[PDB]
RNA sequence: GAUGUUAGGAGGGCAAAUCCGCCGAAUUUAAGCAUAUAAUUAAGCGGAAGAAAAGAAAAUAACUAUGAUUCCUUUAGUAACGGCGAGUGAACAAGGACCAGCUCAAACGGUUAAUCCUUCGUUUGGUGCAAACCUUUCGACGGAAUUGUCGUUGAAUUAUUCCA
RNA sequence: AUUGGAAUUUUUCAUGUCGAGUCGUGUUCUUUGAGAUUGGAGCACUAAUACGUGUGAUACAUUUCACAUAAAGCUAAAUAUA
RNA sequence: ACAGGUUGAUAUUCCUGUGCCAAUAGUAUUAUGAGUUAGAUGGUAACAUAUAUAUAAAUGAACUCCUUUACAUAGGCUUUAC
């Protein structure tokens, strides 16, 4: 928990990077997101 | 003991092993990194996750001509290494700072 | 307790006399590569192979057959002294496999035959046959 | 001449000399490792006749198999199957002990080698000991040789586990021909599927 | 920017010097991109592609040199040898498949089939 | 029989619709149920291929006989099997698709294994821009094998006639 | 232009040969169309050599006659494919 | 491996100060104490002894024998520290 594993830490950082919202410019040429309290990573 | 007729493969391509360019990715741009440069002769660098301290130290000295008293490292949430590098007291971080921007 | 047919293959000719017989047989050694080349270019022997030797014994074309007991299957030549006795033809049971192989220019031999020789050396072979 | 003599000598079996030699050899076989290399077959005549060729790529392996059948697999007591169905003490199933021996070598040592066939050699009342004729498909002499060469084709991977060996031919009944093979001849699977099959035309 | 044939013209020292130059320039762009500057950012793609061209040309030349070095003598190193299907590699030769016993050779030569007509 | 990071090679695993092996049930049916039934089905463990396996007589017939295999049409819901109850159940012939033969092994060949392979090499062809493949006979030097490789398919001998 | 092979055809002469703990039988368990045992398998006993022995669907003895040549091996095609 | 300091958010880990630990190759120099003209000493004894920048250095192989690591519960008595 408080101490961590390198593989777990990397995947969690990935999941956080994926989470952040879509570029607005893409809509000028957002289906999935997680919220930490109500949705856990299931790992 | 072994002495084969030919090695398994001798593949003559350029190396895929990590290099100075990519081992050190970029200096940090934060107020904190500015404060470290200003007060304690410390240059703060983003580096590859699979990098190791000696290799970072070697890379910095190759790209910047500069020697490191200690290199302290961290593996980040953004999936890279973040290296705090204390420069030796003969040569000043400010001069290097002027060179990098 | 050992059946006679199994048993007989611990018995041989006298050792020095066996050496003398082997050396006499040696003289009639088969050809080599170089001899074959010579035979083509220019212008009796020791017989091996248990299937060939048995054929020789059937046809009475052998004179003396020398059998090893140091072969791993002895069964494959176990019948041969019995057959040779019935065919009334000289056979000899002899200790060393490797030496018989040397006489035929090989690493090993099961049996080896000297099937009839020139009259002047015939008499010595007749003495060997008498002993056998 | 020689092989015919050895054949007939071996054919009687119940001779003192044969019994002596068999007991000693079986004794030695009882000592040895489960699957092990031999340089040459113990009986040349039987081996040559069962397709042994005295060439480099032809290899002999001697194999140990335990005697008798065996209980069907269960929880502790017998499974809860019908009053007809008891696998208790025995089942006496399809693979003959020669085929079983070929399977053990066929998985353990073969892969590089391919099984050709196997012959009886000797037995007591707790083990049978068999010798298996095996062949390498890779080596140049066998690839060069027009004889046997067919075995180099990739369909001969695990012949015994397809039951193509003399032992396999036996329990699949391929030795049997005529009306004694009527429900079995194209294969037991094949014959049943043909008989089962209901075939309809478009206009019937 | 740089085009393959011009690189193929170069000697190995010269090509590597160009490769090193591009890396240093690429790094300068990368540092610039990392800074708050937006001056040269789009050029980095072009440089990365230029580096790629250099490496492909150098590697092709090196591979050809390795092939030249192991011209004939039966065996190239394993993965410089023919990569083909495992099955195709395993497969018996047609030459060996074609070959046959002396009695078979006699049968073939003496008795081939022939074509015909009728009245 | 050991031992070797000796030199050269191979297998492992995956994928599975059809294919080939094993190993291998029950819900169900009988208006109950036990034999029978589901069914030599499902699941399990293995092996293969673009098809697989099968295949050149230890065959069918009792005719005026047929004559490797596979497949279809059929025999046939029949002979037969069955608490002869429920229920199960072929093969041969005939019409066709389509059809292809063969070799080990014994036997035979000893004034000579006439065999086989690796390593080293070497040249008569042919492509391709290039990579590179493809033909090609000739020698070594190692080994292997006679506890049996190669040739031969009764043996000679005559005339004929073809092929390399 | 050599070397070699093969097929018929005469006449003599050689009439040799053909796969065993396998078949078979008994017994057991399984299986099927197999029925006083069809195939498999375990175990027990265990063969004959080509004028032999394996077949000719009811156990047997005694005898015909026809047909085959087990216990080694391979092989394209039609055929199948959720 | 501690004390003090410091950031918008970390600190036994950043900073200042002070230390502590393990390794630390070869060769040549040097300084440090030993021993020599092949291995120190005292103390009856229990035992003690190198204060070199630095308590460093007090011959020893095979083969052996110990010891630390390394241990329950309960009850009081007692000493230190906060």
């Amino acid at each position: 928990g408080s101490i961590k594993r390198f593989r777990l830490k990397q995947r969690l950082g990935k999941c956080r990077r994926q989470n952040r919202p879509v570029p607005h410019w893409y809509r000028l040429k957002n289906t999935k997101r997680r919220h930490w309290r109500r949705t856990k990573l299931g790992l | 003991a072994r002495n084969p007729k030919c090695p398994r493969i001798v593949k003559s391509c350029h190396s895929k092993t990590l290099d100075k360019y990519g081992l050190i990715k970029y200096p940090l741009t934060s107020e904190k990194a500015m404060k470290k440069i200003e007060e304690i002769n410390t240059l703060v660098f983003m580096c590859d996750k699979r990098a190791n301290k000696k290799n970072i130290k070697k890379s910095v000295k190759n790209l910047f001509g500069i020697e490191c008293d200690k290199v302290n490292v961290l593996n980040t949430l953004n999936g890279d290494k973040k290296a705090y590098v204390r420069l030796s007291g003969e040569h000043d971080a400010l001069e290097v700072a002027n060179k990098i921007g | 307790k050992v059946p006679p047919s199994i048993n007989q293959f611990n018995h041989t000719l006298p050792k020095s006399q066996t050496q003398d017989l082997l050396n006499f047989l040696k003289a009639y050694k088969p050809e080599s590569k170089t001899d074959k080349k010579q035979r083509l270019l220019n212008k009796l022997f020791l017989k091996y192979g248990i299937n060939h030797i048995t054929k020789l014994v059937e046809n009475k074309k052998a004179n003396l057959v020398v059998i090893a007991n140091d072969v791993s299957p002895i069964e494959l030549v176990l019948f041969l002294p019995a057959l040779c006795r019935l065919k009334e033809v000289p056979y000899c049971i002899v200790k060393d496999k490797a030496t018989l192989g040397k006489l035929v220019h090989k690493k090993t031999a099961t049996a080896v035959c000297l099937e009839s020789v020139k009259k002047e050396d015939q008499e010595k072979l007749d003495y060997f046959a008498k002993v056998c | 001449g020689a092989y015919k003599y050895i054949q007939e000598i071996w054919k009687k079996k119940q001779s003192d000399a044969m019994h002596f030699l068999l007991r000693v050899r079986t004794w030695e076989y009882r000592q040895l490792p489960v699957v092990h290399r031999v340089s040459k077959p113990s009986r040349p005549d039987k081996a040559r006749r069962l397709g042994y060729k005295a060439i480099q790529g032809f290899v002999i392996y001697r194999v140990r198999v335990r005697r008798g059948d065996r209980k069907k697999r269960v929880k502790k007591g017998i499974v809860h199957g019908k009053p007809k169905h008891q696998g208790v003490h025995k089942q006496k199933s399809t693979r003959n002990l020669k085929s079983v021996a070929e399977g053990k070598v066929g998985k353990s040592i073969c892969g590089n080698l391919r099984v050709l066939n196997s012959y009886w050699v000797g037995q007591d009342a707790v083990y049978k000991y068999y010798e298996v004729i095996l062949v390498d498909p890779n080596h140049n002499a066998v690839r060069n040789n027009p004889k046997i060469n067919w075995i180099c084709n990739p369909v001969h991977k695990h012949r015994e586990l397809r039951g193509l060996t003399s032992a396999g031919k036996k329990y699949r009944g391929l030795r049997v021909k005529g009306h004694l093979s009527a429900k079995s001849r194209p294969s037991i699977r094949a014959n049943w599927k043909r008989r089962q099959l209901i075939k309809l035309r478009k206009c019937r | 920017n740089v085009k393959a044939y011009e690189l193929r013209t170069l000697k190995k020292k010269e090509l590597l010097d160009k490769l090193d130059e591009l890396k240093k320039e690429l790094s300068g762009l990368r540092i610039s991109k990392a800074l708050g500057n937006s001056a040269k950012n789009s050029k980095i793609h072009g440089v990365r592609k230029n580096v790629a061209r250099v490496l492909t040309v150098y590697n092709q030349k090196r591979k050809m040199e390795l092939r030249q070095l192991y011209k004939n003598k039966k065996f190239k190193p394993y993965n410089l040898r023919k990569k083909l299907t495992k099955n195709k590699r395993l497969q018996l030769s047609p030459k060996q498949k074609a070959a046959m016993t002396l009695r078979q050779k006699k049968k073939v030569q003496n008795f081939p089939q022939r074509k015909y007509l009728v009245v």
